């Protein structure tokens, strides 16, 4: 089950608006993750399910759902916010996750 | 809840290795164990998965047959058997749970993986 | 060298205060189980699109409560004039097969429930969403198809009649001549054992082996608690046990183990209608104990 | 079944094969259900069991007590 | 058993009558009674009955509304009280005491004895 | 439910065999019965059920059933059964007799 992700790259300065998208194959029913990983370091989970939020994490990510093309949304971009995401689906096994997208310092 | 991951190391081609994930603060048979594994510098992928309680096991297409995966839920552990090492399988590999809450058992979200652990690297030459 | 004793039973006394007591109750419920069940149907409905992942049985579950609960007006209006028929024939047997599919719908979905409950903790627990929910809508097609086999028998042969003596219509069941004994008994004991006996046991079961496995587990206990567990298994047999003794104290009356008297008679009607009472209000205080507890879908009730 | 779907008195199904000789005490009971009934008391199980109207023996006995 | 009716005489058009059967020789307060006609050279109708323990009731079609019928346990007779009698009703009323055994799809209701009946006329 | 017996009138004599039918418009399930009357007296039973003779009754009469056609045999008139033969049903509430049949020699 391919799932497109894009953009792979981005250029987003401190404190504007991000935007990811990720594109499913099939259909799955609302069962997308969204995972946050620094460089070199154990990824951590952004968001679960949909659109829930982790108990946890700032309130800026916000997901979202449409049919199926998932997106995650950043209203604004701190010092500590400059890393790589992927998307994953958990409704058909085996699971694959996303390309990977990064955000650089413009 | 803490995960660790343990072996790793070099080893030629064609040999074996043990990767064991010991799991704490959480009893295991309650959440399912998932390996998944990052080539240098590319994506991540997923590779195989068990429940310790009636040992169910899936896998990955890609490496389908090649491993074997079991459960120890007496001392909260996974084991998973790697064989047949070819010299593009070297990667770091993460042990990740993916929990499951009983107190919402009619109204629940589709879960996703919580705690991961730092992993292990594993080389072949 | 015999006797001929001769005994005539008294006319049937007042009866007004009971039957309009029991419709007082029945109006009560009937509006205390429609609304509960209608909200819980149209949440699970909502919540789809809110990315939860909501149960398929909670669903038909609420569909077979409500359709249980439409049909009691029939029988409050059949039962004001004392047992009494005077709709016509198609609508007994409608109402009676409505009501038995629907009932016996409920009392397995419960058992079903139980199952997958423990289930989803032990076995399920690293199986793709798109299997179990195959799993589950293949055990909900096969639940109805058995609940319709079960309820279709005693719809056949219901028919009516006119007492020649008292002249006035009732609505029964009339068997074969050569075997009314064996169907009587069958058909009032099938609904003792696969409507009460083989349900409960296994719902007992399967919550026990959930309550040791959570127990077990010490993440699991400090979120959920142990009193909504055995509340689930006691709300069961308070609401069935009464009319399933009185079920099956009327089978011994048929069989004539217990003697008959001028009281038995009355004694085992006031017991009957006043323990089916009970065993209807299982089906308004099912969404309160199954869905209205459950945090997530407070939250999700107030959003929508 | 709802019990308003329901028949209720004190015989519901009859017995006729039963001899004239295994009787021991009869009962002629009279419910607005189900008018005159006939209950027996069989004196080898001791078992009260009802019995059908139309066997001959039965019928004199029965107008005999009653007329009198 | 015995029956013996009374009440039957001369009645001007749309007047009233009262008929009482008096049965002596059985269980008043078990059998039920049944009043039926015989026109002049015809044969026999129903008219009512009256169920005596419980006072069951009911009526034929021709009669509905008119005639009124009562059982006195205590003085175990049957009462027929007919009103509005038309000119179509001089006939002769017979009195007959049913046993109604239970079978399974119905109720016996062979009229067993009769009695001797009076002659009622509308003149 | 009109219930009609038939032939309305009928012949016969001393030593001969005669059937009358009797048909109920609606279904009677073998409730039926048979009275016989003299010309100016009460009448009296014969039949009752289906085909339980009566207590008092010779064995000459004889009832029996087919699907709803009730029939009553006579066989060997015997002179004092020259009467009117009734017929009823009892299923309903509402009893009925039937027109009535009468034999002569
Ligand atoms: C329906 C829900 C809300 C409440 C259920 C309460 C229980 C306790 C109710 C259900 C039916 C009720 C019974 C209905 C009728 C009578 C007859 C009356 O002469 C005495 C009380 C008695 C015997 C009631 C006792 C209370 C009762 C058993
Ligand atoms: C008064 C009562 C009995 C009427 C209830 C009718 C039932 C059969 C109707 C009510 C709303 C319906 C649901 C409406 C929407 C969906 C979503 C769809 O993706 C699957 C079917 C499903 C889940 C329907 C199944 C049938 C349903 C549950
Ligand atoms: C005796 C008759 C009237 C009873 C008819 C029962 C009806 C209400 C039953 C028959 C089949 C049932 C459906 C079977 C399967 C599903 C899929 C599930 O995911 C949502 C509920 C839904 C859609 C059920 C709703 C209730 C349903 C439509
Ligand atoms: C009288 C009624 C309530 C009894 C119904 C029996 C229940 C316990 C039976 C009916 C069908 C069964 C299911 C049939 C198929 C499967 C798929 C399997 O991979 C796991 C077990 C599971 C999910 C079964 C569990 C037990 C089950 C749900
Ligand atoms: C157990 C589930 C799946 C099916 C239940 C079907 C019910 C309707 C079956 C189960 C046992 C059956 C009875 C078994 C034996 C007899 C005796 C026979 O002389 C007449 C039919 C009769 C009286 C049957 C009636 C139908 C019956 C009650
Ligand atoms: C007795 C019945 C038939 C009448 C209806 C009353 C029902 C709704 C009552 C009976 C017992 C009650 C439960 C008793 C204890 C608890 C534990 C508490 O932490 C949450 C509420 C909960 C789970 C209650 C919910 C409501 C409940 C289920
Ligand atoms: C014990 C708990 C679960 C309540 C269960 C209800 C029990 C107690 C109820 C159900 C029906 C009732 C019985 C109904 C009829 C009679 C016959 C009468 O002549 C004496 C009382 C007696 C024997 C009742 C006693 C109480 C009874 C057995
Ligand atoms: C603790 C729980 C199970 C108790 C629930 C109360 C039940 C058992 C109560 C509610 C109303 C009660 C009934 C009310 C009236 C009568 C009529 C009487 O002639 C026999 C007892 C009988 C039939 C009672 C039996 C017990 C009963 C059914």
């Amino acid at each position: 089950i391919q799932m497109t992700q894009s953009p792979s790259s981005l250029s987003a300065s401190v404190g504007d608006r991000v935007t990811i998208t990720c594109r499913a194959s099939q259909s799955v029913s609302s069962a997308v993750a969204w995972y946050q990983q620094k460089p070199g370091k154990a990824p951590k989970l952004l968001i679960y399910s949909a659109s829930s939020l982790y108990s946890g994490v700032p309130s800026r990510f916000s997901g979202s759902r449409s049919g199926t093309d998932f997106t995650l949304t950043i209203s604004s971009l701190q010092p500590e916010d400059f890393a790589t995401y992927y998307c994953q689906q958990s409704y058909y096994y085996p699971i694959t996750f996303g390309q990977g997208t990064k955000v650089e310092i413009k | 809840v803490q995960l660790v991951e343990s072996g790793g190391g070099l080893v030629q081609p064609g040999g074996s290795l043990r990767l064991s994930c010991a799991a704490s603060g959480f009893n295991i048979s309650s959440s399912s164990i998932h390996w998944v594994r990052q080539a240098p510098g590319k994506g991540l992928e997923w590779v195989a998965s068990i429940s310790p309680s009636y040992g169910y096991t899936s896998y990955a297409d890609s490496v389908k047959g090649r491993f074997t995966i079991s459960a120890d839920t007496s001392k909260n552990t996974a084991y998973l058997q790697m064989n047949s090492l070819r010299a593009e399988d070297t990667a770091v590999y993460y042990c990740a749970r993916v929990s499951y809450w009983d107190w919402t058992w009619g109204w629940s979200k589709y879960e996703g993986m919580d705690y991961w652990g730092q992993g292990t690297l594993v080389t072949v030459s | 060298c015999i006797v001929v004793d001769t005994v005539m039973c008294p006319n049937m006394p007042n009866k007004s205060v009971l039957l309009y007591t029991l419709s007082f109750i029945y109006i009560f419920i009937f509006v205390i189980g429609m609304i509960a069940n209608s909200v819980v149907v149209w949440v699970n409905i909502q919540a789809k699109t809110t990315g939860y992942d909501t149960h398929c049985y909670i669903l038909n579950l609420a569909i077979a409560d409500l359709w249980v609960v439409l049909t009691i007006p029939v029988w409050v209006v059949s039962l004001v004039q004392h047992n009494q028929w005077p709709m016509g024939e198609l609508t007994c047997k409608v109402t009676h097969l409505i009501f038995s599919i629907n009932l016996f719908g409920s009392i397995f979905f419960l058992t079903c429930m139980s199952v997958d409950r423990y289930l989803s903790i032990t076995y399920f627990t690293n199986t793709p969403s798109s299997r179990k929910k195959m799993v589950r809508r293949v055990v909900c097609i096969l639940v109805w198809l058995l609940a319709f086999c079960v309820s279709l028998p005693d719809t056949y042969y219901l028919k009516t009649v006119t007492s020649a003596s008292n002249n006035e219509t009732y609505c029964r069941s009339f068997y074969p001549e050569h075997s009314i004994k064996e169907w009587l008994i069958g058909m009032e004991l099938v609904s003792v054992v696969l409507g009460f006996a083989v349900p409960f046991s296994i719902i007992a079961v399967f919550y026990f082996l959930l309550a040791r496995a959570i127990s077990a587990s010490s993440d699991q206990e400090k979120h959920s608690s142990r009193k909504i567990i055995f509340s689930y298994v006691v709300v069961f047999l308070v609401c069935w046990l009464p009319y399933h003794v009185a079920v099956l104290l009327d089978i011994f009356s048929i069989l004539h183990y217990i003697p008959f008297t001028c009281r038995l008679e009355h004694a085992l009607f006031t017991a009957l209608h006043v323990t089916q009472c009970l065993s209807l209000v299982h089906c308004c205080v099912n969404p309160v104990l199954y869905s209205f507890i459950n945090r997530n879908y407070r939250y999700e009730l107030m959003k929508a | 079944k709802p019990v308003s779907l329901s028949y209720r008195c004190p015989c519901r199904f009859f017995e006729s094969h039963v001899a004239r000789a295994n009787v021991k005490h009869l009962k002629i009971l009279n419910t607005p259900n189900c008018a005159l009934q006939i209950v027996a008391r069989l004196k080898n199980n001791n078992r009260q069991v009802c019995i059908d109207p139309k066997l001959k023996w039965i019928q004199e006995y029965l107008e005999k007590a009653l007329n009198k």
